[PDB]
């Protein structure tokens, strides 16, 4: 008998949370609100005293979720900023910066994972360290600079390749002990910390973004039907964008629908297809060999800069800064040469992004066989970059983590002069100089710039890949990163307010929201693949903790796992971590994944097709 | 090659001067809200 | 949160009903008293939310909507009372339908109740005529207009009644990636 | 107006080919096709030279193609068979002949491949072969009976065992020799062909079983049915099988229908009812409880078995016939726990096919397991058993190849006497004792035998599997499975025809067509996983088989290729063949399909809600 | 083969025009005239296969038809003419729909001509009444004949004309897991 | 071990005559066409 009034409760309280998204006036909301909360609390004869306190604790779980939430919106930051420019540019420029926000707020969440695991303990513990005490006897070595070292520190050369106070501090790879850690039973080991946290932050990075991509889907543009049907509806219905403040951008807009229009009117072999009989064919195929001839002179050259000794100001930089100028300059050449091209906007936009994503993975992947190149011939040498020893032997992690660090350092500063000069020191020329030149700068060449987001954001998770790859070697690699990103934030949303000009017509090469996340992971895959090869085969070394002297990088989980499952289970694990097992299990999962896929697709017909129903 | 000041290295100095003026001027430029491009009506206007 | 302003019964409901927070609300109060201080009090405790109303007007004048094409359509479809006024209850579920939490449903049906100048449910043939209209500020040739909207009509009329209802208009622009980033205002 | 012409060609060529399947009288469609045919001679107003030659050779194509197919038709064998069997059960019956003869058709696939890449290659080398040649002189080890095995080789002890003749012959993995080349100036290596052919066998029969389960589901058949709404409609419009022959599977046709239709209208969505609570679910536990008891019975049966030896007619198949008897009897006792579990009808089907697949699982495991003991045992035992250690030692390949053969043997042979017995034998008592008996024989236990379809599935598909296992040390396997899948298919078909009577009702477990193959597909994987294991972990026997004295079993083609190719690219090849670069891919691949099937339930949850809305 | 009954030229135009090799085409063609020898000549070159036909019931007494409670309306459905004799080419036509190789727009087609009793392209309420009745052999009461029929009605009842035409049974009976396996007559 | 060999081996002239046996029996099987299992009605008619 109690059914139908539990019945109407749960739905009298359905009601209660579906009232939010109603489309009504605002007193319609609240008379049902009040009839449906009088209703709630007017029931008589209600549940027995233990769930009536269940949903006495229910409502106050629901009260403090709210405080939590009205809490948490305090600390968003930038919103007025990511408004204004959203304003004066649009959804799609504002989207970048809502992902550079997203981003620092993922490397945070890093940052706090490494801190508060690895480096706040060994902190801890370098602060309990007396002198003359046991710990400090066995970490003198890597902790106690010579006096070479103490004396060498001030000087510049130093600063540049963090060789100073820098490499004797909580910032590198050596400096962490491999004696460390708390407790006598059950020993919080500070290495097991590190190792885990390393796999823990990449498996979580993953995680959050896939997380992320789930919820962009839910939101309800995944709802597309992969069909072109209703271009001229998407056309008309999606044609003008609400976040627009800026009457200039309104007009840009306006001319943009009238050619979309147009052209959708003469599109479809109203208006064939010609060109200049053989001449645009034969200059795109030059174009393609001349981007493949930078390509491989840019590997050329990251490899020559590479192989380039002294300690000169430039020498220790040479490869940072040769890597960033290529970064910084061949999207502007492949830019240029899209115009030679000529080919569609929306099909030029993909094939530039196509060639920058190719020559961010060709000059990492180059830069990782430089590294492991001069690794090797450091190695040989030894039977200033003699004082690098002073650390004891070579500790070729914590020369990756310098050379990783030098890398990010001079990304930030290039980048930061690029945006002084290509966007600031160019608009200043244009609007001024303008009176003198003969070509007109502002409306012929060049104009005065335009916010590329999607090379912002490939620049961007360019350096995050940077960041996954050195945070083995650079623990707090992150947090310096934060400061970078806060930076490259600012400076980003200043170029565009004061610098750059909204875009004449606006393309998306992939028109959905989660292509940003897509170059994310795929980035994050890449870098995951020589930290990976490097725990699995590479050797630590045998000075430097955590992993000093060590046999291979998991030696101290196996260590571990074996004084505790002495148990042949532990062999079986091994057994299980064979190569002879794990592809059946990879082949496994690719028929598993595209039973999956397909199950999705057809789950989504149908759903297709029950609202089409309805 | 720079050489040590009284207590001080002189490319420690030229950081420290180098840094007050990057303040200074990120303080001036937080305040003067500046615009250098022109708009269309701005530009469509020097054929006079 | 200084809670001020309003009680925490009023925050309480219309955190209830509506998508913003305690803040948000408060920031959307002080825009609104900032259009006109002379006429929006101060406090707002008890009915006045509901009786505070400034002309279409000077609510336009604010930047987030004198560029939009649709300004007038906004104000007119969210005006409870019409008679060219708009309460602080009204301008609350206006910025909250275009909020960026808003579902997907919300929006569409009241971009549908925007696009729907003549208010007879459909989209019909003027309707979308003025609309394109608007959007290209006149200048799109007559013929081009006519055949655009025959286009539209063709792609979404499947019951052949000359018109859109809102079922149809649901179905075609649910699969538009590009519905939920420009139907937005950022507040 | 050139390309009207090509358009009237190639909408007519799509009507010829459309026509085939058009809802029209035959004169209808006859005289479409003379038109179409007229119109395609009309097409003379075509450009010759290129275009007249490709059509001249797509005619000659298509020609060809209708030829092949009207050859092929006529190999298709036991088609009146499976009509008749058809007819008199019905399609669900049906569907297991055919999966029977498309089992048979791979396992023939499966043979022409081992014989024309290995077997035949090897049979040349030994006709070609001639007393004293160098040859001879390195396989007579291996080739040549010794004078006492040549004795011994009659007694029935030994052909128990396969040893004697049977041992050395092509039969085995031990016989093939490792010095078997046929080329003067690129080798044909006979081990290589045998370890290559092995792995795409593996590989072909995934992609065979993937490929006719694509076919299967869509391009040929609905690939559609997600909802529930038309339970009425399908059970109205599909409620009769058209492919009934025999009256009384008609009437149990009428019955079953009936019943269904009462059920949907009086029992499905309006009376739900318990009778004893707290009774039924007791004696659920307990049934439960009692399975669990009779798998671990059969493990450890299955493991004692293993230890006994005693040389006798019945100590050396031990093991064979536990086994097999375990298959045949379990299912059985499964079904009448089934029967005292009162559970409903597809449900307790579902559980008992369950059931089974663990069953089967769990015995091959063990039986893995067993072997593997017993191998090691009698390795260690080294420092009959005269017999055993004739090809010059301990040639534990062709042991494990003779143990699976054994259980080949012994599957057919049991599988047979349980037909007879339980098929024909207890026909017989049903029908000639049933008078005399005091309780009906056949209203009551035991009632005439129906025809277990699923059963005799999981059956076939487990024997597909032991040969799957059994490939790698037994060449012509498949060879000898084919025999018995033929004389199995005969032996079916015979009891059906002759001893089981038609189905009161079939609740079939799986809605989907494609379950035999997903069955096939988990049992190839669970086979193909210890065969990877030994070929990555195993070392081949020292002085037999095709790779001997080689330390592992890849080491052929690992030699091959650093012979063949430069160091850097084997150093390559064995960088790219490490753990560390596979374990990221993996946990990509898992983390990934938790992701989809969150989408996949929120998916399905909404179609739920929106099917309950209606 | 052989194929002394048929020119070359007829069993081209069947095998282009049917799902139906030689050998098949053959055996079909040796069952039809085992139904009647004394009817069906031993040659059949030319118009003799549109021109030879056999009466309902010597085609419905073959095993294949004589249990199948619409036996009358596969051999009504497929008589080119309704004089009450069903030719050899409707005999081919019949068994090549429900071959295994037809698709299942086909045998859709076909099977809603079947159980289109009356002959107005749409399932009404007789037809889905004799069609259950057909299926239960009358054992089912008559309100559970109604109660089977509306309930079939209401599915798929989208134009609300209280019958199924041939879009709606389609949608429906496409996605039975097993329409294609119970439509079917192998020979 | 049996008594094996008059000639060839005891178990050849078993395994022989079995197969001969088979042989005959499978021929017969083929050419009778024999049905065991009773129809619903043979059942039911004869339950008085
Ligand atoms: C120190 C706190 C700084 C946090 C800055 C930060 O992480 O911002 C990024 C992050 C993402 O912002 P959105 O783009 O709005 O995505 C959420 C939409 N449902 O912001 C937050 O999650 C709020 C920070 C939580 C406070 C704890
Ligand atoms: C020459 C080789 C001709 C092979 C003939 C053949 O394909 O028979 C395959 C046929 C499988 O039948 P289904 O694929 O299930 O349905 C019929 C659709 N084809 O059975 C066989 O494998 C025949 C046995 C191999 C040849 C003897
Ligand atoms: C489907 C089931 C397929 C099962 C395949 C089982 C894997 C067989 C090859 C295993 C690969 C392997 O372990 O050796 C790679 C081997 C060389 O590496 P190693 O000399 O062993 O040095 C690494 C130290 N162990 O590469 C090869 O030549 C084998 C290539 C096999 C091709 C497949
Ligand atoms: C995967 C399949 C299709 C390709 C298999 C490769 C086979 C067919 C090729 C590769 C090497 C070839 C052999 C190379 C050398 C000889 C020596 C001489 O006797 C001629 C034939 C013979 C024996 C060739 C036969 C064909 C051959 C075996
Ligand atoms: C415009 C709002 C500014 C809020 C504070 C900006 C700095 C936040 C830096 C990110 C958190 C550390
Ligand atoms: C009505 C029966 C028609 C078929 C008669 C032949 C039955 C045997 C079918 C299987 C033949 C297998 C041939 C290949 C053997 C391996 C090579
Ligand atoms: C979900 C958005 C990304 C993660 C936000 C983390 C906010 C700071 C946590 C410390
Ligand atoms: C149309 C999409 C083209 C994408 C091209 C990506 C690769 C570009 C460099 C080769
Ligand atoms: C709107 C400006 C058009 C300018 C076209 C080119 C003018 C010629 C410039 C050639 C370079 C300078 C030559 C010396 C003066
Ligand atoms: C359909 C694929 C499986 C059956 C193929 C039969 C081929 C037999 C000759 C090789
Ligand atoms: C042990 C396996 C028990 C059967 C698993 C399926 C149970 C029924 C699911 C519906
Ligand atoms: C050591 C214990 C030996 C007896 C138990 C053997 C269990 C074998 C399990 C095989 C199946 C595993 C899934
Ligand atoms: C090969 O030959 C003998 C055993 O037959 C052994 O001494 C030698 O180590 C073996 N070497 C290889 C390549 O396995
Ligand atoms: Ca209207
Ligand atoms: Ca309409
Ligand atoms: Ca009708
Ligand atoms: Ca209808």
């Amino acid at each position: 008998s109690k059914d139908r009034i539990l019945k109407k409760i749960q739905q009298k309280k359905e009601i209660i949370q579906k009232l939010r998204g109603q489309p009504w006036y605002m007193k319609r909301k609240r008379r049902t609100l009040k009839v449906a909360q009088k209703h709630l609390q007017q029931q008589e004869a209600k549940v027995s005293k233990a769930r009536l306190y269940k949903a006495e604790a229910g409502r106050r779980l629901t009260q403090a979720s709210r405080w939590l939430d009205n809490l948490k919106i305090y600390l968003i930051p930038w919103e007025a900023k990511i408004r204004k420019i959203e304003s004066h540019f649009g959804s799609v420029v504002s989207s970048y910066f809502t992902f550079h926000r997203w981003v620092l707020g993922v490397n945070i969440t890093i940052t706090f994972i490494m801190c508060m695991f690895v480096v706040i303990p060994e902190w801890l513990a370098d602060s309990r360290t007396q002198f003359g005490d046991d710990r400090y006897n066995k970490t003198k070595a890597i902790k106690v600079m010579p006096p070479a070292v103490r004396a060498r520190a001030d000087e510049l050369s130093t600063v540049w390749d963090f060789g100073g106070y820098f490499q004797y501090s909580l910032l590198f790879y050596g400096f962490y002990s491999k004696e460390t850690f708390f407790g006598e039973t059950i020993k919080y080991r500070v290495p097991v910390a590190y190792f885990f946290c390393n796999i823990f932050i990449l498996g979580f990075s993953l995680f959050i973004i896939l997380r992320k991509m789930a919820a962009n889907n839910r939101r309800g543009t995944l709802s597309s039907g992969k069909t072109q049907q209703y271009l001229f509806n998407w056309k008309a219905f999606t044609g003008w964008d609400y976040t627009i403040g800026n009457p200039e951008t309104a007009g840009n807009v306006y001319m943009a629908n009238v050619i979309k229009f147009r052209e959708a009117i003469n599109d479809d072999k109203q208006k064939p297809s010609d060109k200049h009989p053989w001449i645009r064919f034969v200059a795109r195929v030059l174009t393609n060999l001349f981007i493949c001839a930078m390509y491989v002179f840019s590997i050329w050259a990251i490899m020559q800069c590479g192989t380039l000794k002294g300690e000169h100001f430039f020498a220790q930089n040479a490869t940072a800064i040769t890597i960033s100028l290529i970064t910084l300059v061949f999207p502007n050449i492949f830019d240029l040469l899209g115009k030679i091209e000529k080919l569609h906007p929306r099909n030029a936009l993909r094939f530039q992004l196509g060639r920058v994503l190719v020559l961010y993975i060709l000059n990492y992947y180059t830069l990782i066989y430089s590294l492991m190149l001069q690794l090797e011939h450091l190695q040989k040498e030894k039977n200033r970059a003699s004082l690098r020893m002073s650390q004891g032997g070579l500790c070729w992690e914590t020369i990756i983590g310098q050379e990783i660090t030098k890398l990010v350092t001079m990304d930030l500063y290039m980048t930061v002069a690029s945006i002084f000069l290509i966007d600031f020191l160019r608009g200043l020329a244009c609007r001024y100089l303008n009176l003198y030149w003969p070509w007109d700068l502002e409306r012929t060449f060049p104009e005065y710039g335009e916010f590329k987001v999607a090379e912002n954001v490939l620049h961007l998770v360019n350096n995050q890949g940077m960041i996954w790859l050195g945070l083995f070697f650079v623990p707090l690699l992150p947090m310096l990163n934060n400061i970078k990103l806060i930076i490259l934030m600012y400076i980003r949303g200043w170029a565009a307010m004061t610098c750059n000009v909204p875009a004449s017509q606006i393309f998306r090469a992939s028109r959905s929201s989660n292509f940003f996340f897509a170059l994310l992971i795929l980035f994050l895959f890449l870098c995951t693949l020589p930290v990976g090869f490097v725990i699995a085969s590479k050797t630590p070394s045998k000075s430097c903790g955590p992993f000093g002297n060590q046999s291979f990088f998991y030696s101290v989980i196996t260590d571990v796992l074996h004084e505790n499952l002495d148990k042949t289970l532990v062999n079986g694990i091994k057994y299980s971590l064979s190569p002879g097992i794990i592809i059946p299990v990879l082949v496994l999962l690719s028929l598993v994944i595209y039973f999956l896929i397909a199950m999705v697709t057809g789950l989504s017909q149908a759903n297709q097709d029950l609202s089409f129903q309805l | 090659d720079q050489f040590v000041a009284p207590g001080l290295r002189l490319w420690m100095l030229i950081a420290l001067v180098g840094g007050v003026l990057l303040i200074m001027i990120v303080i001036v430029c937080c305040f003067m809200r500046i615009r250098i491009p022109r708009t269309k009506r701005q530009i469509d206007l020097i054929a006079a | 949160s200084k809670g001020g302003v309003f009680t925490r019964e009023q925050l309480d409901e219309y955190q209830d009903c509506t998508f913003f927070t305690r803040k948000d609300i408060i920031r959307l109060y002080k825009r609104f008293y900032a259009l006109n201080p002379h006429k929006v009090p101060t406090n707002m405790q008890g009915n006045r939310p509901a009786i505070t109303t400034l002309t279409f007007e000077e609510v336009e004048k604010m930047p987030e909507l004198k560029e939009n094409p649709f300004k007038r359509r906004i104000c007119e479809v969210f005006s409870e009372d019409g008679r060219g006024n708009l309460s602080f209850d009204d301008f609350l579920d206006m910025f909250s339908v275009f909020s960026e939490m808003a579902p997907l449903q919300l929006k569409l049906k009241y971009a549908f109740r925007i696009y729907d100048y003549d208010g007879d449910e459909l989209l019909g043939h003027d309707d979308l005529s003025k609309m394109i209209r608007s959007l290209t500020r006149d200048e799109l040739s007559d013929v081009e207009v006519e055949f655009i909207i025959e286009r539209i009509i063709e792609e979404a009329d499947l019951d052949g009644d000359s018109s859109i209802n809102f079922a149809e208009f649901e179905h075609v622009v649910s699969r538009s990636p590009d519905f939920i980033r420009t139907f937005h205002i950022r507040i």
